[PDB]
């Protein structure tokens, strides 16, 4: 979240069950780009360490870009379009290149 | 995103803003005329914070310097790394301001602030999402004054809703430079307290004794003043501009810093303090820094800490140490010098640290809270402010610019107030 | 000159009236000495607004004047046409001598 | 002196003194300015301690940009600024009247008389000039054809008479459609954007407006043709609680829940948009701009583009005000009555780069009242030259709306004021008889420098005009191309009537009290 | 910012004053004169 | 009206009838003289009737 | 500036750095809370008794 | 390095002569600074200031606040013009030249091994018989007739800068004082500087200045879409803010649930209307505050057509309640029927200068008007405002204390005759001292024919002679001329509250001077 | 502060006046009274005073004490 | 001995300087854009 962001455990049902909960959680949304048949996923920000672990997982490769006029630039190459949301189901709006 | 643009007015704020850029320039390794020389994504991730990114790989700091004096921003021109501004960002006055309140409002300001507003919003183009912005001024200028207090005022007609962290540097007890710095500081504070939300006090001639005892500096200057007080700045945009576990923007610095929104005057420091000399022969340890800050040798402003109280404290350390120890040692003080502290606070020394190590120093630490060391320093204000306007020595300066003797009386009345709403939980 | 210093029998206060709408000269008045700050109702350290449902929100905005202003009806009604107060009377507060007279 | 026995650090200037102060540095702001008095001046070069330069050559600017530390100066600095702030055009001729009103004064007051003597007849004098410029005015009734050369005759004083014909079309176009009925022109109404696209001498006026920002979206579209705008004050991107609140969750599945909650009552503003689209009946082309004076996060600049909708951010005050009038439609503050009575029209809307700076031009409006003249200078220092001569223009065509009647040109003025106070002369019967002869040749000071800067002569030319009005009837005035003299209001020279109302006012009053000043001293130290 | 005040017809002295008028000149002569006068006023006569 | 200052005036208070002095003088030197004066004056009548 | 001819203000004000002086001018401020007037007598007599 | 045994280290010591016959010339040295700005042929003085401005006045006052002295007795003289400025209008210039010459003529006593206390227990029996001449000689004065009036305010501007335009800055003058004359409680009071504001805009012509009958302010409309021109509005002013802010707490929401967020950000939207709804009961046309106003205040006003002005001072909107007769309230919620400004006439938003001007005028009865100066530049539209609080209290005088003194020299030679005479009874060694007080308000007719260049000897012979019968008694110096006119003829006429604190403070000033006989300097303080 | 002419009054020179100079210079006969105060009487002693050339003079006699102390004092020289 | 020349009408500069005239401005403007003509000269063309 973008205000002040706090997790809040009142049980030990929740403290236990927070870290397999995130672990599962970011699970689902590094496969449902593996089911969309992507191979190359190219980032502006960071990238966590559950996030690598599930990208060789499931065989894709990332690639770091820090600028962010070259993430633009990367658009008009292989004909994507920069998604502001974290990983959704890719209808029609991914990249198309060779090798 | 959290976009914060920079504005630097006043002849106080462009010195100290000329050795702000210098040290965000050299922690982030961002070339001035290449690209960047970065290593990894603790300086590379957050370029784009303080930076706007043209096209080709140049860096521009979102910057805004407001002076009313040419001779004093032609420094800042093509001086000490001056010439990487937008050339718009330098806007001149022909018209000095004179160390008069009413001059820089009702003469200079009312030519000069609807241009100065036109500066905030193209900054604010690249700005995906703006977080904030950030004033450093002086109460003991015209500029500062003049330029600061009407600049705030009309930054709120465009952004109501939009935290503000202005930085004042306070008037000295010790020496004095004219008659009517209690005017410019009574009536500086009067429309600060109003709808601000954050104010730090620094005091440049209250420093000339750290250098002369503790840095080792026989003839100090202006040039070896402003190099602690960037270290100072730098040490509160610590985690704003570097990534790390104790995640703290401006957003979360604004609420864990005031249990109260009116009494936001903090006193700003940092430690430690080495000479050039016997810097190599001194060993820095975790608690050698942390208890080093609540002493009155690590104050930027001339107040005494050893008879005051906190409300809350925070500090942002530089290199990878434990910080489980920082918890653990400052939680023994709160125990045997509970007079100091609060009694209904069980963590009251915030934590916070990155990964990225500063310039010169191995180790560094700075402090960052609220106390009563500034009901003090508010009492001499209005003692003096008090006895210039019972004889209404020197009104003519400021009632022949547009002010009035019940402008000077509302002035008083709600100044006094802030003394007796300091005086509650002393 | 020295000779029209005034013998005023009674008391000479040093202030002024602050808000430029209260009646200046009261005949047959009645002095309310009270040692308090007429302001907003501000909670003390030990006191925090902790508050977990949003409609409960207003009410609580609300109740800082409205206790406020609670006071100052209650000494007001009293008969009572000057206050003198050593803590502090703010804007809001004003209004209501302004309004009584 | 007995400033100099309380404060030893104290200069002082007695009597004879400080008169000779006063005049001898009016002397050296009238021998600098008055190279620049008409279209034959010459350009000054103003350079700044940072190095940039300032090419221009209008009195106000000279003044203020000048390293000068005199107090002499600095009153006079501060009536020049008046008269180039209500008013534009007369600040040149402002200083050299007072450089004049000084040193013709000069020859009586060294010449035993007192200073008040002089100024008992500069009252006598200012009451017959005033009544004679009532008497010389022309009522035109405001024709379009009229205001070409009121236009003509302050842009020429300005530039080299190339880009005069073109800045006279977009002043004078200008400043007629905005405002009808007999009402006061607001001078807000015209936009000056400075470009560096071609030329100088391509400054066009855009019947719109021209705003310096572009869509910050890459997805949207560039060249947008019959468009709805919708003026908005809402912010679209992420703001909190006024409280300090905070989220708290306990599981990661609650986590997810909370940045989809927390964005909603930003999305309801942006589904507020994207229906008033499908309500106007969007089977066509039918674009849509949104400007939206506050800012806007990429999370609604990628649902607006989605959609095919245009939307800028961090628009400027008045770009509220002057884009309400040119679309027709209403700024509002909130999205609860949205409707298509508020939604504006534009036939062409278009941005295009310039260095990486978009421009967004708005175009094709039916009835704007409110335009936006071009500026696209080739360097920085001519976009001093041209935005300086605008409003010199701009504040010279309103002034000859508001006032119903036009003064006459160069020469036809001054030189038949002066006539007047030399038969009026023994009017007075007193001692202010050589006030009113310090008054009226103080006045031919405009005839005198128009005929240096030409190259002429200056008492060779001044005796031959005069000979003309004297014998005629006809306001005659000075030709700077043949040095005959030509009279003004036939060959397409005007002059405002509030300008030469306010040189002798402003002028005068400021004369009065600077032969009355025989105590400059300086202290408070 | 602070202006001063210039010569304005005949500074041409390398560090000498000058004195014209009655208060500047005839005036300080009187006053000068006066202090030798009360300075032995106290040590004329018998006494 | 106290010369461009607000002055509050209670008069005769109706229990104990107090009394304050307003002095008048021409400059604050006199005004601050004036006050010492009257005070030690004061002190003298209190010593008498007590004593 | 502070014009005055009372003797427990001027001696209050003045800087004095001898032992002995110091007394004399505490002396002074004795006499304002005993009695109020009699604060040059004192002074006077004090410094003769010690001649 | 061993201390120098001293006593009151780094002060000094000077007694004697040195400091009785030092504090003279000290005051007559301010008293030549200002002597060529008395009479009607006055000239200007150009001042520099420390800030960068420049001041040319010819007004007593304003020239002795812009000079920084060292000397002691120097500093005093300052303070009693700065005493003459609050308490009456035209009363500076004339104590600074009495007090000078005062103290001249008690330089020649303290020569004759005279005591100081004779002289000024001589000069307190001089000030008593001074009060007494001017009260025998004055006239009242008929308040209800406007050139009456008209007379009084002429004779009190014909020596500053406004004697030109005479005929206009009299009315402007007259009619600021009789509109600001407010009583509410039994109680008279003018107050002409919290209500009278005189305002001043560079450009334009003196001759188009004018008082308003109402007040004006630098201030623009809130949006575009608000009215600038409404024919007969509805006023409420406002203390408090249009906004939502943080209270005077600690407060603090935990939001768990998904509604809770979007819950909170739509009450402040419901609490901005809430308190908009509450201004709307009463219909009201303009709304003033002194807070900020957000645009949810902004947009609920638009369309119930309410022009709003955002940030007003605390000053002006104390001289708008007087005005339009509404009352300043802090809390939205509390409104009533008399707290709405009825009565106020047209209102327009005019720009003077590419800048926006928000007008209130043509009101019924206005308590509190606002001078609209137009001039050159701000040099000397300073000086117009300077010289209308000289006129405006002038008058202020008049309407509580309506009697005239004969000025132009004829009130002070009216009371050097009566000391005169009244001296041959006093058989004394006071007798002396108390001949050269009449000797001393000499200066004022010297100072006369000394501005205008007319002789000093010719004319006060005549002068002495013509009060020496009991007849006429008010003949004075024309300073315009130079000859002697009885002023009943020319009208000059000065009121008695400034020729009665001109008398007392000049005596009085030289009764503190007089006494100093010791100046200790060099110490320290808290 | 009080004497600041333009023409000064001799060069620079001081001058007290009246009855504070005439007990300085009683008081300063005082002080030079002393050197022959103790030289009194068969049991009266010396005195040993130093130059600064280093020649030592011990004596008793007043005419041989008073001229090695080098006073300055106008009122002491008497 | 030596004597000097002083300022004549309007020099009132603080440290600033001012040109005017063909030779003392115009001619100054040609010599010093002469000396980038012949800089550039160099540099130009495909040798
Ligand atoms: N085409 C022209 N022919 C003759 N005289 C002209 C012409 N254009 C301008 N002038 C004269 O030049 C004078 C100054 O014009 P300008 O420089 O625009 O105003 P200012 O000198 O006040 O800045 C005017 O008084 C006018 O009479
Ligand atoms: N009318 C008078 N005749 C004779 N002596 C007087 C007269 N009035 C006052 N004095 C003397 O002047 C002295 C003033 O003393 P003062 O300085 O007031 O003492 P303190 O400093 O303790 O107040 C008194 O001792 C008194 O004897
Ligand atoms: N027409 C006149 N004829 C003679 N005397 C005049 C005339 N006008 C003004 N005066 C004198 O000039 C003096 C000006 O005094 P002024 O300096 O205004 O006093 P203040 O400083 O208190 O305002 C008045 O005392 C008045 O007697
Ligand atoms: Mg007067």
């Amino acid at each position: 979240t973008e205000t002040k962001g706090t997790v809040l455990i009142k049980t030990a049902e929740e403290l236990m069950n927070f870290s397999k909960g995130e672990e599962n959680l970011m699970d689902a949304q590094v496969k449902a780009i593996a089911d969309t048949g992507a191979n190359v996923v190219v980032t502006g920000g960071k990238v966590a360490d559950m996030a690598l672990h599930y990208a060789n997982k499931y065989n894709i490769m990332l690639v770091r870009l820090n600028s962010k006029w070259d993430l633009r630039r990367l658009c008009k190459t292989v004909g994507a379009t920069a998604l502001p949301r974290l990983t959704p189901p890719v209808l029609e709006e991914m990249g198309h290149c060779d090798s | 995103m959290r976009e914060i643009v920079h504005i630097q007015a006043g002849q106080c704020g462009n010195q100290i803003g000329a050795k702000f850029w210098e040290v965000i320039s050299d922690e982030h390794g961002i070339d001035p005329t290449g690209t960047y020389h970065g290593d990894s994504d603790l300086q590379l991730d957050r370029i784009s914070v303080y930076y706007n990114e043209a096209t080709g790989g140049k860096y521009v700091p979102r910057a805004i310097l407001v002076d009313l004096e040419p001779g004093t921003m032609d420094s800042v021109r093509s001086g000490p790394f001056g010439q990487i501004f937008r050339p718009d960002n330098f806007v001149f006055g022909q018209s000095g301001a004179g160390n008069n309140w009413a001059k820089g409002h009702y003469t200079e300001g009312a030519e000069l602030v609807d241009s100065v507003l036109d500066v905030v919003r193209k900054e604010a183009e690249s700005c995906d999402c703006l977080q904030g912005f950030q004033l450093t001024h002086s109460l003991g200028g015209g500029t500062g004054s003049g330029m600061g207090t009407l600049l705030i005022s009309k930054i709120r007609e465009e952004y109501p809703d939009r935290i503000m962290n202005t930085f004042s540097v306070v008037p000295s007890p010790k020496v004095s430079d004219t008659v009517v710095e209690p005017y410019n500081a009574t009536l500086s504070v009067h429309q600060l307290v109003e709808n601000t939300d954050e104010t730090y006090c620094i005091d440049n001639e209250a420093l000339y004794d750290i250098c002369f005892r503790t840095l080792k500096l026989t003839t100090p200057t202006y040039g070896d003043l402003n190099h602690l007080v960037s270290a100072t700045m730098s040490g509160v945009t610590t985690c704003l501009r570097f990534p790390g576990q104790l995640n703290a923007d401006l957003r979360k610095l604004a609420v864990n810093m005031v249990p109260f929104p009116r009494l936001h005057f903090f006193m700003p420091g940092f430690a430690p303090l080495t000479s050039r000399g016997s810097q190599q022969y001194r060993a820095l340890t975790v608690p050698e820094l942390t208890q080093q800050v609540f002493d009155a040798k690590n104050m930027m402003a001339a107040c005494d800490p050893r008879h005051g109280r906190y409300l809350t404290v925070a500090a942002v350390f530089r290199g990878r140490m434990s910080m489980k120890e920082v918890d653990e040692q400052m939680l023994n003080v709160q125990n045997k010098n509970s007079s100091y502290f609060v009694e209904w606070i069980p963590n009251n020394v915030k934590t916070a640290v990155c990964d990225i190590p500063p310039r010169g120093l191995k180790m560094a630490v700075t402090f960052i809270g609220n106390s009563t060391a500034i009901q003090e320093l508010f009492k001499r204000i209005s003692e003096q402010f008090t006895a210039m306007f019972r004889r209404k020595a020197f009104l003519h300066w400021y009632t022949g610019e547009g002010m009035d003797e019940m402008e000077f009386t509302e002035a008083e009345s709600n100044m006094n107030d802030l003394v007796s709403e300091y005086q509650q939980y002393q | 000159s020295q000779m029209e210093s005034m013998l005023i029998s009674g008391y000479a206060l040093n202030c002024v009236v602050g808000s430029q709408g209260m009646p200046k000269r009261i005949v047959n008045a009645k002095i309310a000495c009270l040692d308090f700050s007429l302001q907003k109702t501000k909670m003390k350290l030990g006191v925090q607004v902790v508050i977990t449902d949003p409609e409960k929100l207003d009410q609580i905005r609300q109740r800082e004047s409205d206790i406020t202003k609670e006071r100052i009806q209650k000494i007001l009604a009293t008969g009572a046409n000057v206050i003198l107060t050593t803590g502090g009377i703010d804007d809001m507060c004003l209004k209501y001598f302004v309004e009584a007279g | 002196a007995a400033v100099k026995t309380l404060n030893p650090k104290a200069e002082v200037a007695r009597a004879q003194a400080a008169l000779a102060v006063n005049i001898s540095a009016a002397r050296g702001l009238q021998d600098v300015l008055r190279t620049n008095l008409g279209p034959k001046g010459t350009m000054k070069m103003l350079v700044s301690g940072a190095g940039d330069i300032k090419l221009t050559k209008d009195g106000n600017v000279l003044l203020h940009e000048m390293q000068i530390q005199h107090p002499t100066a600095s009153l006079i600095a501060k009536v020049a600024t008046a008269q180039d702030d209500i008013t534009g055009d007369g600040t040149t001729s402002n200083v050299l009247i007072i450089g004049e009103l000084l040193k013709q004064a000069d020859l009586y007051i060294s010449e035993g008389l007192h200073p008040r003597i002089i100024t008992e007849g500069f009252e006598a004098a200012k009451e017959k000039a005033l009544q004679f410029l009532e008497e010389v005015k022309v009522s035109r009734e405001m024709d379009r054809e009229t205001l070409i050369d009121v236009a003509r005759t302050s842009l020429r004083t300005k530039v080299h008479a190339e880009l005069a014909d073109v800045l006279t079309e977009a002043v004078v176009d200008s400043i007629l459609a905005i405002k009808k009925q007999d009402e006061p022109i607001d001078l807000f109404m015209i936009e000056i954007m400075e470009m560096k696209h071609k030329s100088e001498t391509d400054t066009s006026l855009i019947r719109g407006l021209v705003l310096d920002h572009g869509a910050r979206h890459p997805d949207m579209k560039k060249r947008v043709e019959d468009a709805y705008i919708l003026t908005c004050n809402v912010s679209l991107e992420y703001e909190k609680t006024e409280v300090n609140s905070g989220f708290f969750y306990k599981s990661a599945e609650e986590r997810e829940k909370l940045v989809k909650a927390e964005r909603k009552f930003i999305e309801d503003r942006v589904k507020k948009i994207i229906e008033l689209k499908r309500k106007v009946c969007g089977d066509s082309d039918k674009g849509f701009v949104v400007i939206n004076q506050k800012g806007i996060d990429p999370f609604s600049l990628d649902a607006l583009s989605k959609e095919g909708i245009v939307a800028l951010r961090r628009a400027k005050r008045r770009n509220m005000e002057r884009l309400t009038l040119a679309c027709g439609g209403v700024a509002l503050n909130s999205f609860d009555d949205l409707s298509p009575d508020c939604l504006g029209h534009a036939g062409l809307v278009y941005e295009y780069t310039l260095g990486e700076e978009k421009f967004t031009f708005i175009e094709k409006c039916n009835n704007p009242r409110s335009v936006t003249l071009l500026i696209k200078g080739p360097n920085k220092h001519t976009l001093t030259q041209i935005k300086d001569a605008v409003r010199d223009g701009l504040r010279a065509v309103k002034n000859a709306i508001d006032d119903g009647c036009v003064v006459p040109g160069a020469g036809a003025v001054e030189v038949a004021m002066a006539e007047a106070l030399i038969k009026h002369k023994p009017s007075v019967k007193g001692r202010a008889q050589l006030g009113v002869q310090a008054f009226a040749d103080a006045l031919l000071i405009i005839p005198k420098v128009l005929a240096q800067n030409s190259g002429f002569d200056l008492q060779e030319t001044l005796v031959k005009i005069q000979a003309e009005h004297s014998e005629s009837g006809q306001l005659v005035g000075v030709d700077l191309n043949t040095g005959e003299p030509m009279v003004a209001a036939e060959v397409g020279v005007w002059d405002n009537y509030c300008v030469k109302k306010q040189l002798l006012h402003s002028c005068t009053v400021i004369a009065t009290n600077i032969l009355l000043v025989d105590e400059i001293m300086r202290a408070g130290m | 910012h602070v202006p001063k005040a210039p010569g304005f017809a005949q500074m041409l002295k390398e560090g000498a004053k000058h004195f014209s008028g009655l208060e500047e000149a005839v005036y300080r002569n009187i006053q000068a004169c006066k202090e030798l006068a009360q300075t032995t006023r106290t040590a004329y006569g018998p006494n | 009206r106290i010369c461009d200052d607000e002055l509050i005036l209670i008069k005769n208070t109706k229990a104990r009838t107090s009394a304050s002095i307003i002095l008048r003088g021409a400059n604050d030197f006199m005004c601050d003289e004036m006050e010492r004066s009257l005070h030690d004056a004061l002190c003298v009548v209190k010593r008498v009737l007590e004593s | 500036v502070t014009i005055t001819n009372d003797g427990a203000t001027i001696l209050k004000l003045l800087e004095v750095e001898h032992p002995a002086a110091k007394v004399l001018c505490e002396l002074a401020d004795l006499q304002d809370k005993e009695v109020g007037d009699g604060t040059t007598s004192v002074v006077i007599i004090a410094a003769e008794l010690l001649k | 390095h061993r201390p120098v045994l001293v006593l009151s280290q780094n002060t000094k010591r000077e007694s004697g002569r040195k400091v009785q016959s030092g504090n003279i010339n000290a005051a007559k040295t301010i008293a030549d600074i200002i002597r060529t700005c008395l009479g009607p042929k006055s000239m200007m003085k150009m001042l520099l200031d420390p800030m960068g401005g420049i001041v040319m006045t010819n007004d007593g006052n304003a020239i002795l606040r812009e000079i920084q002295v060292q000397h002691p007795a120097a500093k005093s003289m300052i303070e009693i013009s700065r005493t003459q400025d609050e308490e009456v209008g035209d009363g500076t210039t004339s104590v600074i030249i009495l007090a000078g010459e005062m103290l001249s003529v008690a330089e020649h006593f303290l020569e004759q091994q005279m005591h100081p206390t004779v002289v000024i227990s001589a000069y307190r029996k001089a000030l008593d018989d001074m009060i007494s001449t001017l009260k025998k000689i004055s006239i009242p004065v008929d308040i209800s007739d406007s050139d009456m009036m008209l007379n009084i305010i002429n004779s009190s501007i014909t020596t500053k800068a406004i004697s030109r335009w005479s005929s206009l800055a009299c009315n402007i003058a007259l009619d600021a004082v009789k509109m600001v004359q407010f009583e509410e409680n039994g109680r008279k009071e003018i107050d002409i500087k919290k209500y009278a504001r005189v305002e001043k805009i560079p450009g334009g012509i003196i001759e188009d200045s004018c008082v308003l009958r109402g007040v004006m302010i630098n201030k623009d409309v809130t949006h575009p879409r608000m009215r600038r021109y409404i024919k007969n509005p509805r006023i409420v002013l406002l203390d408090s803010s249009l906004e939502y802010k943080k209270g005077e707490s600690q407060t603090d929401i935990e939001i768990t649930r998904e509604e809770d967020f979007t819950r909170i950000l739509q009450m402040e939207e419901e609490y901005i209307q809430q308190l908009c709804e509450d201004i709307i009961q009463l219909k009201p046309d303009v709304v003033i505050t002194e807070k900020g106003i957000s645009d949810l205040a902004q947009h609920y006003l638009m369309r119930a057509n309410i022009t709003a002005i955002r940030r007003v001072r605390k000053t002006d909107n104390n001289r708008i309640a007087r005005a339009c007769g509404a009352r300043i309230v802090s809390r939205p919620e509390e409104l009533r029927e008399d707290d709405v400004g009825t009565g106020a006439g047209l209102l327009e938003i005019k720009k003077i200068g590419d800048e926006y001007f928000t007008f209130i005028t043509d009101c019924k009865d206005p308590k509190a008007c606002t001078i609209l100066l137009r001039g050159a530049s701000k040099e000397i539209l300073s000086e117009v405002e300077r010289n209308l609080q000289d006129a405006m209290q002038v008058c202020r005088n008049v309407l509580l204390d309506p009697q005239l003194v004969p000025g132009g020299g004829a009130s002070e030679m009216a009371v050097a005759h009566a000391l005169t005479e009244k001296s041959k009874a006093m058989t004394g060694v006071e007798q002396w001292p108390y001949r050269a007080v009449a000797q001393a308000l000499e200066v004022i007719p010297r100072t006369l024919i000394q501005n205008c260049g007319a002789s000093t000897i010719r004319l006060l012979t005549s002068l002495r002679a013509k009060h020496t019968q009991e007849n006429c008694e008010t003949w004075g110096v024309n300073g315009e001329t130079g000859t002697l006119v009885d002023m009943k003829e020319l009208g000059i006429w000065e009121p008695l509250a400034v020729k009665l604190q001109t008398y007392k403070t000049a005596v009085e000033t030289a009764v503190l001077l007089l006494r100093i006989d010791d100046i200790v300097s060099g110490h320290k303080k808290k | 502060m009080m004497p600041t002419p333009v023409i000064l009054l001799k060069e620079g020179t001081d001058s007290s006046q009246g009855i504070p100079q005439l007990v300085s210079n009683i008081s300063a006969c005082q002080v030079i009274a002393e050197a022959v105060r103790t030289t009194l009487g068969p049991r009266g002693m010396d005195k040993l005073i130093v130059d600064g050339r280093g020649k030592a003079t011990i004596s008793n006699d007043g005419a041989t004490i008073l001229k090695l102390l080098d006073v300055v004092h106008p009122a002491a020289k008497t």
